[PDB]
């Protein structure tokens, strides 16, 4: 038997995702119709032997969590329980002070998967690599663009025993195409390292990829596996675009039935388009690639939705368009409004993609990208919103272009 | 009494719209501006007027050798070798402009008004002067030329703007070269140091219609005045808002919102669901479905597409395709131009 620990984070990790997380945490914001941690959830469940399902982060434990977590323990038949850490530990501090927890009954070996990204998640295929070779650390790597590789932890590894021989968080010069993923399969020994780490820091917090990989690389204890299947961070609050996006094009393969079918006397749609049942479209409302409509969402007629996210409770009044954006929880675009962004993913294969900062300016202008609009925004009739970021609980009257509306 | 009409010189300002056809041949409110000044005329009792016309000389040869016979007036062309300024017209035409020595009407085509000849001869032959022209109260003379007499003055030497109509008696008309000088500039200089020309000031409504923000606003106006001299003239509805002049061969699809001051030319198809204001759609222009369009002027054989924003001035040349969900502010596109990329900047797309 196995189990996983996905890292969920806390209040402090998802101020970078700040106008979407202002109303729900992080890891349950809804990437292509389902939450961020239920796609990891999905993967883990499928794999033979999973026992528990341990999600450690510094997040107080509110009504959507635990109503998440019970959700999640009833339909994927598991266990899934949640770590609540005294501190915001770190990467591996936190897995270092739950290894009681972790270890309990004895695992074969475990998966530690960050909650922020988006990938297919091949951990049977991990699993087949660890039960031939039986090693403390494998590490799930992708290859990446030479120039966007800078912005990622970096492996330089050995290409026929694939040991990682080289590991550095964010370097200023080139060093490797393979990137680390977030995932990983740890076996039991792999907590005696960070015990070491623990007892250097006495002379709490540990860092896995600064204090850990960046440590032991070479000395035969960390190891690659190789894919390039699908794969994503998700740190801004229009990452979560593209990592829809991505999850949209898996679901021909795992989840078909979510997909949206064209079905002539309905909604016309393009592309990849998942609709939750509770929400009414109208017929003449063209849904275009990559849209995925949340519960509760009344979308009206004429209304042209493509690559899109419209969250739970939202409404589209007559005749909009809204593109490359992010509709609130409960926000309101009246008739003939057009709320407009502009396309920018993450990439790590893309040689024009953005670094994905914090800084959403480049000198007073903000640079072009997704449009957010925070919960419970009233947008008005006739009115346009390109390339903005809108704060929660404001109603507008005026059009807005690349300007962040406090 | 006759008349002389300026048309010919090259329309700059309005230049998308004026590659294609002549500035007098816009269809301003669904009738061509030089239509509405001769209309005008031969209402107002004039038998002759002459054209000036160099820019664009074929097209203005059909227009007004088929328009001779709709108005019952007679209309001589005089066409030139050279675009002769703004006075070269009349040294051309001196040989039939002293026919009859009478005090003749020199029109601005630009310029569209209440035209008030019947008071104005009545104002003209009262000082006794050789020249009289129409002036107009202007709440802002930085921009515009006052008249004591200056061009550019940005000073406030006075406030009322030269409104682009003169009678001049026929003393003038030997006093001014063949060769390239234009009669406002540097020709009413030396007549206001004369002392021969006059200001007679009218009650409202004017506008020069030479740039495309001045074009909408001068449809604004005459739609107002078309509302209040005759309301049978514009389209009535529970989907039409304001002052929405409807060509009879245009057709307008349902659940639309066709805002207040919209003039849609002959042959225009707008869709189910366009919301449009403060626009001029022109001859064939076909706007399709979910639009919304204000303060534009889309011209001849355009295609607008669906979810297309056009707003902020955008002015569209002669068959211009803008293609499905853009966005367009300010864009002032050449003709035989289709859009595919966005532009919401103010720009000029080649
Ligand atoms: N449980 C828990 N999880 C964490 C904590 N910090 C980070 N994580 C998770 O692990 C991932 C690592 O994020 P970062 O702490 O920013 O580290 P990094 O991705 O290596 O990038 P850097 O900021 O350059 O160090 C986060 O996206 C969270 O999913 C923590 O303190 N506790
Ligand atoms: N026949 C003729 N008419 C002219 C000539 N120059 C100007 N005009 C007329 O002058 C009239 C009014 O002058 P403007 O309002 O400044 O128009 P414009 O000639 O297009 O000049 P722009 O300021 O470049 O637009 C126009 O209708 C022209 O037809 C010319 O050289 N020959």
């Amino acid at each position: 038997m196995l189990k996983a620990v996905i890292l969920i984070g806390g209040p402090q990790k998802g101020t970078r995702f700040r106008p979407l997380s202002f109303e729900v945490p992080k890891p349950l914001f809804p990437v292509a119709g389902v939450p961020m941690i239920q796609h990891h959830i999905e993967a883990c469940a499928q794999v033979p032997g999973m026992q528990e399902i341990l999600l450690i982060g510094f997040y107080q434990p509110d009504e959507p969590l635990t109503q998440f977590l019970e959700a999640a323990q009833q339909e994927f038949n598991l266990p899934v329980r949640y770590l609540q850490e005294f501190a915001p530990l770190g990467t591996g501090g936190g897995l270092y002070h739950f290894r009681d927890q972790i270890l309990a009954g004895s695992p074969e070996a475990f998966f530690v998967l960050n909650a922020d990204v988006c990938s297919d998640f091949p951990l049977s295929a991990m699993l087949e690599a660890h039960r031939r070779q039986r090693h403390p650390f494998l590490l799930l790597g992708t290859t990446a663009n030479r120039t966007q590789s800078l912005n990622y932890g970096c492996i330089v590894e050995n290409p026929q025993t694939h040991e990682v021989l080289h590991y550095v968080e964010k370097p200023s010069t080139f060093i490797s195409d393979i990137i680390n993923c977030g995932i990983y399969l740890f076996s039991p020994e792999a907590l005696k390292p960070l015990r070491d780490v623990f007892q250097r820091n006495q002379q709490g917090t540990i860092r896995l990829e600064q204090d850990v990989f960046s440590a032991l690389a070479g000395q035969g204890q960390i190891y690659v596996h190789l894919t390039d299947g699908i794969w994503s961070q998700i740190k801004s609050a229009g990452s979560a675009l593209y990592a829809s996006r991505l999850y949209l094009s898996r679901y021909q393969d795992t989840h078909p039935e979510r997909l949206a079918k064209h079905t002539p006397g309905g909604p016309w749609i393009r592309g990849n388009v998942y609709i939750h049942p509770t929400a009414k479209v109208a017929p003449s409302a063209v849904l275009g690639p990559n849209v995925s409509i949340g519960k509760g969402v009344t979308v009206g007629e004429g209304v042209r939705l493509r690559e899109s996210i419209v969250l739970h409770g939202a409404t589209l009044q007559e005749h909009t368009c809204v593109l490359h954006s992010i509709v609130g929880w409960g926000s309101t675009v009246g008739r003939w409004a057009r709320v407009e962004g502009t396309p920018s993913d993450p990439n790590p294969n893309d040689p024009r993609a953005r670094m994905d900062s914090e800084s959403l300016f480049k000198d007073g202008k903000l640079l072009p990208a997704i449009t957010i609009l925070g919960c419970r925004v009233r947008i008005p009739a006739e009115v346009l919103i390109l390339n903005s970021i809108v704060l929660p609980h404001k109603e507008l009257s005026r059009s807005f272009t690349n300007q962040i509306i406090l | 009494m006759k008349a002389l009409i300026l048309v010919g010189g090259y329309g700059t300002r309005l230049r998308p719209l004026t590659l294609s056809t002549p500035k007098p041949l816009v269809d301003f409110c669904n009738k061509p501006i030089l239509l509405h000044q001769v209309e005008a005329l031969a209402a107002a009792g004039v038998d002759h007027v002459i054209l000036a016309v160099s820019y664009m000389s074929q097209v203005l040869e059909k227009e007004m050798k088929a328009q001779e016979q709709r108005l019952g007036i007679r209309i001589s062309m005089s066409h030139e070798e050279e675009p002769l300024g703004t006075a070269g017209p009349l040294a051309l035409a001196r040989d039939l402009l002293s026919e009859t020595a009478d005090p003749f009407f020199v029109l601005n085509s630009d310029v569209i008004c209440d035209f008030p000849f019947q008071a104005m001869v009545q104002f003209h032959r009262h000082h006794g002067q050789e020249g009289s022209i129409l002036v107009t109260k202007v709440e802002e003379p930085s921009k515009y030329g006052v008249v004591r007499f200056v061009e550019k003055p940005q000073v406030f030497v006075s406030n009322k703007i030269n409104a682009g109509m003169y009678i001049l008696s026929p003393a003038v008309l030997q006093r001014i070269q063949l060769q390239p000088t234009s009669i406002e500039k540097e020709v009413f200089p030396i007549m206001a140091k004369e002392g021969q020309l006059y200001a007679m000031e009218l009650q409202g409504f004017w506008m020069d219609i030479g740039q495309p923000k001045d074009f909408l606003t001068g449809m604004c106006l005459f739609l107002q005045s078309l509302r209040q001299k005759q309301p049978e003239r514009l389209c009535s509805g529970p989907g039409i808002v304001g002052n929405v002049l409807v060509d009879p061969s245009a057709r307008i699809g349902q659940n639309c919102s066709i805002g207040p001051n919209v003039s849609l030319g002959p042959g225009v198809v707008v869709e189910d669901g366009v919301c449009i204001r403060r626009c001029t759609v022109l001859r064939d222009a076909r706007i399709r479905s979910h639009s919304w369009l204000e303060s534009c002027i889309v011209g001849w054989r355009c295609r607008v597409g669906q979810w297309v924003r056009m707003e902020n001035v955008t002015v569209l040349g002669e068959d211009v395709i803008v293609n499905d969900e853009l966005y367009l502010n300010g864009a002032s596109v050449l003709p035989h131009k289709s859009i595919g990329e966005s532009v919401p900047e103010p720009r000029i797309i080649m």
